[PDB]
C-alpha cells in the first residue's frame, strides 16, 4: 500500500 | 531472511505532444505486484502477481485513487522544476521517485528510504535517519525549505516506520508460497572450438535465487584467472536470474581449468571440471 | 545527461529444437526511459511481445525485460531491435543459444 497522500509540491 | 517493499515512480514531460507519461510499479523484493500506466485504457491500480489479486475493492479502489494523485503532483512538480533550473519549455524532463522499507525474518524495521531524481540525477533524499533531507543542488534546497517548512519528514516517517512494514508483512505472509524463495544455481559447463587452438570454455549458472552469485575461473589449481568474460546477471523472467563466465584456453589443456560457483542456496561452493 | 542501453538475448530455458520456450531481450542501464524494442524472427517482428513495467536501478537508469513465447529450430534467426535516442541507429542484437 502506498502513502495516503502525496507529498506536498516541491 | 529479510526482505523489502519498494515504490517506483516515473514522469516523463513531452510538450507539445501530451502530457507527462506517469508509469508506478509496486516491489516486494525483486517481484513486480502492482502497477499503473497513464496509457493504460483501465487508469486503475492492476495487479501483477497472484497473491496481491485476493485483496478486496477497496484496496484497488485506494491504491488507484493514491497513485493517480501521485502522477498530478510530479505534473505541477515539473513545471516548478524546469522553472527551478531556467530550463526551455520545449525541452523533455524526468522525475523519478524511490520509495519503501526493509524488514528483517522477524518482521521488524531495518530502514526506511525515499530519494528523488531530476532527468537521472540526485535531486532531493531523505536520509538514514528519517529526519533528515539532503538537497543535491541549490534548486533542491527549494524544495528541502518547503518540505522542512511542512513538516513532511514526521509523517513520511510514519509512513516508512508503520504502515510500510505492516503491509510488507502482510504481502509476504499472503505470498509466502509462490514468492520467490532460495534456488540453488543449476550449473554445467560448454565447449567452444574458435579454431583448434584455442577454444571458449563457458560455465553456466541458471535457475538461482537471489541474484547475488559468484563465478570465477582458476588454471591449474589453486590458480585465479583474468582475462575471461563475464556477462551481467539477468533475470529469466520466472523469477530466477542466469549468468556465465567463459574463458579463452589454449587446445590442451582445458581440463586444466575449474570453474568455481558461490551461491547461499549451495550446501557447498561447486568446482567444475570439462 | 544521457545513457545507451545494455542489452543481452537470450531464452528463459535451454534451448531445444522444437520445444516450446521463451525468448528474452533485456535492456538495461539506460536514459531517458523512451526506448523501442522488438523482438525478430527471421527479420519480420514477432507479434504479442510482452514486457516488465518501467523501473530503475539506483543509479537511476532503467531496465526492462521483454518476451514472447517461442520454440526455436536450427535454422530460424531470432534477434533483437533496440532503438533509443542515443542510437544512431537501431542496434540488432541476434539470439546465441551459447550465450
Amino acid at each position: 500500500q502506498v502513502p495516503l497522500r502525496p507529498m506536498t509540491y516541491k | 531472511g529479510s526482505h523489502s517493499m519498494r515504490y517506483f515512480f516515473t514522469s516523463v514531460s513531452r510538450p507539445g505532444r501530451g502530457e507527462p507519461r506517469f508509469i508506478a510499479v509496486g516491489y516486494v523484493d525483486d517481484t513486480q505486484f502492482v502497477r499503473f500506466d497513464s496509457d493504460a485504457a483501465s487508469q486503475r491500480m492492476e495487479p501483477r502477481a497472484p497473491w496481491i489479486e485476493q485483496e478486496g475493492p477497496e484496496y484497488w479502489d485506494q491504491e488507484t485513487r493514491n497513485v493517480k494523485a501521485q502522477s498530478q503532483t510530479d505534473r505541477v512538480d515539473l513545471g516548478t522544476l524546469r522553472g527551478y533550473y531556467n530550463q526551455s519549455e520545449a525541452g523533455s524532463h524526468t522525475i523519478q521517485i524511490m520509495y519503501g522499507c526493509d524488514v528483517g525474518s522477524d518482521g521488524r524495521f531495518l530502514r526506511g528510504y525515499r530519494q528523488d531524481a531530476y532527468d537521472g540525477k540526485d535531486y532531493i533524499a531523505l536520509n538514514e535517519d528519517l529526519r533528515s533531507w539532503t538537497a543535491a543542488d541549490m534548486a533542491a534546497q527549494i524544495t528541502k525549505r518547503k518540505w522542512e517548512a511542512a513538516h513532511e519528514a514526521e509523517q513520511l516517517r510514519a509512513y516508512l516506520d508503520g504502515t510500510c512494514v505492516e503491509w510488507l508483512r502482510r504481502y509476504l505472509e499472503n505470498g509466502k508460497e509462490t514468492l520467490q524463495r532460495t534456488d540453488p544455481p543449476k550449473t554445467h559447463m560448454t565447449h567452444h572450438p574458435i579454431s583448434d587452438h584455442e577454444a571458449t570454455l563457458r560455465c553456466w549458472a541458471l535457475g538461482f535465487y537471489p541474484a547475488e552469485i559468484t563465478l570465477t575461473w582458476q588454471r591449474d589449481g589453486e590458480d585465479q584467472t583474468q582475462d575471461t568474460e563475464l556477462v551481467e546477471t539477468r533475470p529469466a523472467g520466472d523469477g530466477t536470474f542466469q549468468k556465465w563466465a567463459a574463458v579463452v584456453v589454449p587446445s590442451g589443456e582445458e581440463q586444466r581449468y575449474t570453474c568455481h560457483v558461490q551461491h547461499e542456496g549451495l550446501p557447498k561452493p561447486l568446482t567444475l571440471r570439462w | 545527461i544521457q545513457r545507451t542501453p545494455k542489452i543481452q538475448v537470450y531464452s528463459r530455458h535451454p534451448a531445444e529444437n522444437g520445444k516450446s520456450n521463451f525468448l528474452n531481450c533485456y535492456v538495461s542501464g539506460f536514459h531517458p526511459s523512451d526506448i523501442e524494442v522488438d523482438l525478430l524472427k527471421n527479420g519480420e517482428r514477432i507479434e504479442k511481445v510482452e514486457h516488465s513495467d518501467l523501473s530503475f536501478s539506483k543509479d537511476w537508469s532503467f531496465y526492462l525485460l521483454y518476451y514472447t513465447e517461442f520454440t526455436p529450430t536450427e535454422k530460424d534467426e531470432y534477434a533483437c531491435r533496440v532503438n533509443h535516442v542515443t542510437l544512431s541507429q537501431p542496434k540488432i542484437v541476434k539470439w546465441d543459444r551459447d550465450m
